[PDB]
């Protein structure tokens, strides 16, 4: 199986050297490389969808599963990441230096996770080799224990396991070196449950182009992205306009009928009864009640910068951009919270979004936020009203 | 203790182990 992982927490706290320390350790029976530091402190720039992070995409695997380990050298990196969701992080390895653990930070970044959706973190703790005490390493605990209590995670039952990235990387076998990768591995093995599948999850597909065909009915084309559409399967249209009700007539690629249309592939699927101009591109396929459309929203954006394209100004309540939501651009108007007036460009924060027309959309959904063609920033969707 | 020391981070900006010690000095 694969799992994404990262490393998450304050500056200069042990991300980037424990990172490496994981790779090495699983470097025991081959399952990773022995891993240089600066090597992974290069963390090359690529600047997708017109957004430019900074991320370094550490590999390893276990006798377990594989992990795609995800870090990245600065906090707007680490924002920008989480947003644009180059690789979603199903679990986070919180890097808490055993002294001035909770730095702002980590304030932040325990928040952003929670808002764009990390399901589990586990919390480590390095720099132990500098401390040698135990009564401020215990308040320490406390203290993240109950920040990740603050912030809707355990805290409580959150596993914490206590170590240092340097001994890790020297080879001393004393508890705060290889034993602690050791455990913080089968944490990473243990704890963090199998992640659903593209193809387990509920049926979703978006509506690229409307076909019809004599004879057959209509045929909508798209990728699908989650679950499984097979003919004689109860499906509904869901989006722009009002929920319609239809049933799958036909599965087609390249005029050829499949068995059955698969999350990942952009097959064609037949409708049986609507009309070529009942359904529009915009509108997804789902299963009956697996997802409702909305207008308005509460999302985690980030404002671009005018270092990735971005924008000259500043966001403010009352502006209206166009929303990207997987094949469609629909005007939202922007609606911020109390004192909170001016969004100063290259921060991040929660914002309210009332779209011109219902889009189908759930928590953890992904979106661009541009004018112009110019994307001046991401977003993720965090709550959805109606 | 831990509130003190809390309070003491918070007004000082240092951190966790300096205000700890600050505070049991
Ligand atoms: N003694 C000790 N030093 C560490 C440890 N982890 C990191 N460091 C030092 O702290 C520096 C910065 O940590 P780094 O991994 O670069 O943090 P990041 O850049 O935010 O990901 C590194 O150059 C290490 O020399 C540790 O566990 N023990
Ligand atoms: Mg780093």
């Amino acid at each position: 199986p694969h799992v994404n992982v990262g490393t998450i927490g304050h500056v200069d706290h042990g991300k980037t050297t424990l990172t490496a320390a994981i790779a090495t350790v699983a470097a025991i029976t081959s399952g990773g490389e022995a891993k240089d530091y600066a090597s992974i402190d290069s963390a090359p720039e690529e600047k997708a969808r017109g957004i430019t992070i900074n991320t370094s995409h550490v590999e390893y695997d276990t006798p377990s599963r594989h992990y795609a380990h995800v870090d990245c050298p600065g906090h707007a990196d680490y924002v920008k990441n989480m947003i644009t969701g180059a690789a979603q992080m199903d679990g986070a390895i919180l890097v808490v230096s055993a002294t001035d653990g909770p730095m702002p930070q980590t304030r932040e970044h325990i928040l952003l996770s929670r808002q764009v959706g990390v399901p589990y973190i586990v919390v480590f703790m390095n720099k132990c080799d500098m401390v040698d005490d135990e009564e401020l390493l215990e308040l320490v605990e406390m203290e993240v224990r109950e920040l990740l209590s603050d912030y809707d995670f355990p805290g409580d039952d959150t596993p914490i396991v206590k170590g240092s990235a340097t001994e890790a990387l020297k080879g001393s076998q004393e508890k705060y070196g290889q034993p602690a990768v050791v455990e913080l591995l089968n944490i990473l093995d243990t704890y963090i449950p199998e992640p659903e599948r593209d193809i387990d999850k509920a049926f979703l597909m978006p509506i690229e182009d409307v076909f019809s065909i004599s004879g057959r009915g209509t045929v909508v084309t798209g990728r699908v992205e989650s679950g499984i559409v097979k003919v004689g399967d109860e499906i509904e249209i869901v989006g722009i306009r009002d929920t319609q009700k239809t049933t799958c007539t036909g599965v087609e690629m390249f005029r050829k009928l499949l068995d059955e249309g698969r999350a990942g592939e952009n097959c064609g699927v037949l409708l049986r009864g609507t009309k070529r101009e009942d359904v529009q591109r915009g509108q997804v396929l789902a299963k009956p009640g697996s997802i409702t459309p909305h207008t308005k929203f509460d999302a985690e954006v980030y404002v671009l910068s005018k270092e990735e394209g971005g924008r000259h100004t500043p966001f403010l309540n009352g502006y209206r951009p166009q929303f990207y939501f997987r094949t469609t651009d629909v005007t939202g108007a922007i609606q911020l919270q109390d004192g909170t007036e001016m969004v100063m460009p290259g921060d991040n924060v929660e914002m309210g979004v009332e779209l011109i027309h219902p889009i189908a959309m759930d928590k953890g959904l992904r979106f661009a936020i541009r004018e112009g063609g110019r994307t001046v920033g991401a977003g993720v969707v965090a709550n959805v009203n109606v | 203790k831990v509130g003190v020391i809390k309070a003491v981070r918070e007004a000082t900006g240092l951190g966790l182990k300096e205000a700890k010690d600050l505070v049991e000095s």
